[PDB]
C-alpha cells in the first residue's frame, strides 16, 4: 500500500517522500514515479488536471499495483497519492478523507512564514504529518 | 479426438468474405476476359459498401464430422472450396463451331459437376457474349441450345446467364455478384445445418468437437456478415473450454486456441460497435491465462503469448480507429503496445536464464525442449522491443502524450545500449535532456545524466560527453564529492586531450574511437554583474561579474576570457585583475554575455549556463 506523495508546485515537486504504513519504499521507481506524473501531465493532463475544484480524482491514472488518485487546488498545486495495491478494502470514502487531511497538513506547512513556497519541504513536522497519514491509511 | 482442434495461427486476420472461384485458363480467353476482370476489380475501385463483399480465386464414441473433422479441412473450408464455381466461355450462336463448343462445354461441366458434387457448391454457368443482344423470344435456336446444355449437365436454365457489354456487363456483373451471394449462402445456410444436426450428437464429452462445430459456425456467422451467431458460440466454445480443465503440462494448446477465440470475439464485438465489451473480454482472459499455467513455464510460455496478446489487441484497436470507434482512445491510445513491450523485453530476460539453465546440464522429450532452447535464441533478436515501442510511441502522440512517448523513448535508448548501438542511445538522450531540464524534476534528471555519460564515454562525442559533464558540474551536489573532481579532471584532460583515467571502465575500441575524434571538435555556477549598463559619454568598467562555484572542488584558476559583447558598438568567490575594460566609446551602451569562455582549469563550457540576461 505504497502511497508515493507527491504534492507538485506549478511545475515542479516540492516534496514527494517514499513511504507508506511499515517502512521506506524499496521499489526504485520514484524519479521514475514523477515521470510517471509527467505523463499524468503533457498527457493524462487532458484539459482537465488542472481545475478550480477541489479535485476528486478518483484513478485519473491507474496501473499494476499502482493507482493515481488525484488532487488541485485552485493555486495550481497537485496532490496525489498512489494507491499501490492492486486492491485492498479501502474504499474511496478514506481516500477523499485523506486527500482532506493532506490538503490541511500540505497548508498548514504552507502556515509557516519562514518557508518559501514552491520549496522543498523543510518541515519535520509536516512530514511527520504526512508520515502519520502513511502510517495510518496504508 | 487427441489431435488439436485447430493450429492455424493468425487465421483469416483478414475479414472473411464470400469466395467465389473458377477453372484456370490461357492467356488468350483471359486476354478477352481482362476488360470483365477489371469489371469485377471496379468494385475495388468503388466504395467498399458499393462493393460486393465477394472474391474471386480463380483456381486451375461418435463417429467424426464430415470436412469439420480436420484444421486442413478447415482451410479449405477457407478458400480452397468456392461456394459459388462458373465456367466461362463465350456464348456464340454458330453452325459447327456451335456444335463443338456444345459438346465440349458440356465435357468440362461434366466433369466440373463430378467434382463439385461432394463439396456441395453449386455450379453455375455464364457465358460471354461479344455479339448483339438476343431479343428473349426470337430464337428458338437458342432455346435447343438452352435445353442441350441444360440436359448435358442437369444445371437448370435460371441458372444460365449472358455476358453483354460492358454498358451492360456492368449491371449484369453487378447481378452476377447478387445471384453469387444468394447461392453462397444458400449454400452457407445448408451447411451450417450439417453443424447442427452433427451437433445433437456427441463423442461422449469430448466437447473439442463441439469448439470446432461452434467455431466452424463462427467462419459460417461471419462469413454472412450475421456478425452474432458466431460470437455466441465463439462464447460458448470458450466456456467449454473452461469446463475443461487443464490435465497437464499442455496448456499451450488452450491457451493458442483461446488467443484465436479471443481474436475473434474481440473483433467481431469491434465489428458491433461494442468497445466496452471487447476490453472486458479481453481483460478477463488475460488475467484468466495469467492465473493459468503452474508450471512449464519454461519462460517460453507466458511471455511470448501474452506479449502477442496484447499486441493483436493493439491492432484490433488500431481496425477499430480505422472504423472509427475513438471511445477506446480517447481513455487510453495505444494501452497494450508497452505492456506487450514490456513482456518482451521479461521474455528476453527469460531467455537469458533459459539460456543459463540450458547450460546445467542441457531421457524423453528433452531434445525438444533443446530445439526449443535454439529456436528461442533466434528469437534473441529483441529488435521487438524496440518495434513495439515505436507503435506505442507513435500511438502515445496520437493522443497528445509527450512523457510516455518520452519514458518508452528511453527504455529503446536503454535496450539500444543492451543492444550495444549506443549511437542511436546517445541520439535519443541527446534529444531527451532537455525537456527534462525543463521539467525540473531534480530526481530523473541527474538519473538519466549519468546515462547519458556513460554513453558519451563510451561513444566519445566528446563534445556532448563534456557538455553533459559541465551541467552536471553545474549543480552535481546530489552525487559524491570525489565522483565530481574525477569528472572535473577528466574533462580538463579531453579538452587538451589527455585520455580520462578510467581505463578498466573504456575498451580499446572506444580507446580508438576518442583518439580519432577532437579532429572537428573544438572549443558551478557563475552570475555576469555589470556595474554600469546604459553607458554615458565617458567611463570605464573594470572586472565586475563575480563567479560564483557551486561545485565544492574548486576551478584551477589558470585563466579566463570574455568576448566584447556587440550590443550597440562591438565591444567561495574568484575575484582577480582581469578587467578588460578600459577605454572609451559612444554612450547609451549595453552589454550581454554570449558564453563565459572559461578558461579556469578547462578551456570552454560548451553548455549554456552563461546567462545572457538573469
Amino acid at each position: 500500500m505504497a502511497f508515493c506523495i507527491a504534492v507538485i508546485g506549478k511545475d515542479n515537486a516540492p516534496l514527494y517522500l517514499t513511504t507508506s504504513d511499515m517502512e521506506q519504499e524499496l521499489e526504485l521507481q520514484y524519479h521514475v514515479n514523477a515521470a510517471l506524473d509527467v505523463v499524468e501531465e503533457k498527457c493524462l493532463i487532458g484539459k482537465g488536471a488542472p481545475e478550480s475544484k477541489e479535485l476528486y480524482l478518483g484513478l485519473l491514472y491507474s496501473t499494476e499495483n499502482h493507482k493515481i488518485y488525484g488532487f488541485v487546488t485552485n493555486t495550481r498545486v497537485k496532490f496525489i497519492v498512489v494507491i499501490d495495491s492492486s486492491n485492498v478494502a479501502l474504499r474511496e470514502n478514506e481516500v477523499r478523507a485523506i486527500f482532506r487531511n493532506l490538503h490541511l497538513l500540505y497548508t498548514d506547512a504552507i502556515c509557516n512564514p519562514f518557508y518559501i513556497p514552491g520549496e522543498s519541504l523543510t518541515s519535520k513536522k509536516f512530514d511527520r504529518a504526512v508520515q502519520k497519514l502513511m502510517s495510518g491509511t496504508a | 479426438m487427441t489431435m488439436d482442434a485447430t493450429a492455424l495461427p493468425s487465421e483469416l486476420l483478414v475479414t472473411p468474405q464470400p469466395l467465389v472461384g473458377f477453372c484456370g485458363l490461357d492467356t488468350a480467353r483471359v486476354s478477352v476476359h481482362k476488360a470483365v476482370w477489371e469489371a469485377f476489380s471496379g468494385s475495388l475501385q468503388r466504395k467498399a459498401a458499393d462493393r460486393a463483399a465477394v472474391q474471386y480465386k480463380l483456381l486451375p464414441e461418435w463417429y467424426h464430422p464430415k470436412g469439420i473433422l480436420k484444421r486442413n479441412w478447415m482451410l479449405k473450408h477457407l478458400h480452397v472450396l468456392p461456394s459459388v464455381v462458373v465456367l466461362f466461355q463465350d456464348m456464340e450462336w454458330n453452325d459447327l463451331q456451335w456444335t463443338e463448343k456444345q459438346v465440349q462445354c458440356a465435357a468440362i461441366v461434366q466433369a466440373l459437376k463430378n467434382t463439385l458434387q461432394e463439396r456441395n457448391t453449386r455450379l453455375c454457368l455464364v457465358l460471354l457474349q461479344r455479339a448483339a443482344p438476343l431479343p428473349p423470344g426470337e430464337d428458338l435456336l437458342a432455346a435447343e441450345r438452352a435445353a442441350s446444355l441444360t440436359n448435358a449437365c442437369g444445371i437448370t436454365s435460371k441458372m444460365l446467364f449472358i455476358l453483354p457489354h460492358t454498358e451492360h456487363l456492368t449491371g449484369y456483373a453487378l447481378r452476377l455478384e447478387s445471384a453469387f451471394l444468394d447461392m453462397a449462402q444458400s449454400y452457407y445456410a445448408l451447411m451450417s445445418k450439417r453443424i447442427r444436426n452433427h451437433r445433437d450428437q456427441l463423442t461422449a464429452a469430448h466437447t473439442s468437437l463441439k469448439i470446432r462445430h461452434q467455431f466452424k459456425l463462427g467462419f459460417v456467422a461471419e462469413m454472412r456478415q450475421d456478425f452474432s451467431t458466431g460470437q455466441k458460440h465463439y462464447f460458448q466454445a470458450y466456456a467449454n473450454l473452461d469446463e475443461i480443465r487443464i490435465n497437464d503440462g499442455n496448456c499451450l494448446e488452450i491457451k493458442t486456441l483461446a488467443g484465436f477465440l479471443n481474436y475473434k470475439i474481440c473483433r467481431l464485438m469491434f465489428k458491433l460497435k461494442t468497445p466496452r465489451d471487447a476490453i472486458n473480454q479481453f481483460i478477463i482472459h488475460v488475467e484468466k491465462h495469467k492465473s493459468r499455467v503452474g508450471f512449464k513455464d519454461l519462460a517460453f510460455e507466458h511471455h511470448a503469448w501474452l506479449s502477442t496478446q496484447h499486441s493483436v489487441f493493439a491492432e484490433l484497436f488500431c481496425e477499430a480507429i480505422k472504423n472509427g470507434l475513438p471511445a477506446l482512445q480517447t481513455q487510453h491510445p495505444g494501452i497494450y503496445y508497452h505492456k506487450a513491450a514490456e513482456f518482451v523485453m521479461k521474455r528476453r530476460d527469460a531467455a537469458m536464464e533459459a539460456y543459463a539453465a540450458m547450460q546445467a546440464s542441457s531421457v524423453a522429450e528433452q531434445q525438444a525442449n533443446m530445439q526449443l532452447c535454439d529456436q528461442e535464441r533466434s528469437y534473441n533478436h529483441s529488435a521487438a522491443i524496440i518495434a513495439l515501442l515505436s507503435q506505442a510511441m507513435a500511438q502515445f502522440k496520437i493522443y497528445k502524450c509527450l512523457r510516455f512517448r518520452k519514458k518508452l523513448a528511453i527504455d529503446m535508448a536503454e535496450e539500444y545500449l543492451k543492444s550495444g548501438d549506443h549511437a542511436k542511445a546517445l541520439t535519443l538522450y541527446s534529444l531527451m535532456l532537455p525537456d527534462y531540464r525543463q521539467e525540473k524534476w531534480t530526481t530523473i534528471f541527474t538519473d538519466v545524466l549519468l546515462k547519458t555519460l556513460r554513453c558519451a564515454l563510451l561513444s566519445g562525442s566528446v563534445a556532448d560527453y563534456i557538455a553533459c559533464s559541465v551541467e552536471a558540474l553545474s549543480l552535481r551536489h546530489q552525487s559524491d564529492q570525489s565522483e565530481r573532481i574525477l569528472i572535473l579532471e577528466n574533462l580538463w584532460q579531453v579538452f587538451q586531450g589527455v585520455p580520462p583515467m578510467p581505463k578498466t571502465q573504456l575498451t580499446p575500441e572506444a580507446q580508438a574511437l576518442w583518439t580519432s575524434a577532437l579532429a572537428n571538435v573544438k572549443s558551478v555556477e557563475m552570475c555576469a554583474t555589470f556595474e554600469r549598463v546604459q553607458l554615458s559619454n565617458d567611463d570605464l568598467l573594470q572586472l565586475q561579474l563575480i563567479v560564483r562555484v557551486l561545485t565544492d572542488i574548486p576551478l584551477r584558476i589558470r585563466s579566463f576570457h570574455v568576448i566584447l559583447a556587440d550590443a550597440g558598438n562591438p565591444q567561495s568567490y574568484y575575484q582577480l585583475f582581469c578587467s578588460t575594460e578600459a577605454q572609451q566609446f559612444h554612450e547609451n551602451t549595453q552589454l550581454r554575455i554570449v558564453r563565459l569562455e572559461a578558461h579556469m582549469g578547462t578551456d570552454q563550457v560548451a553548455a549554456l549556463l552563461t546567462c545572457s540576461s538573469n
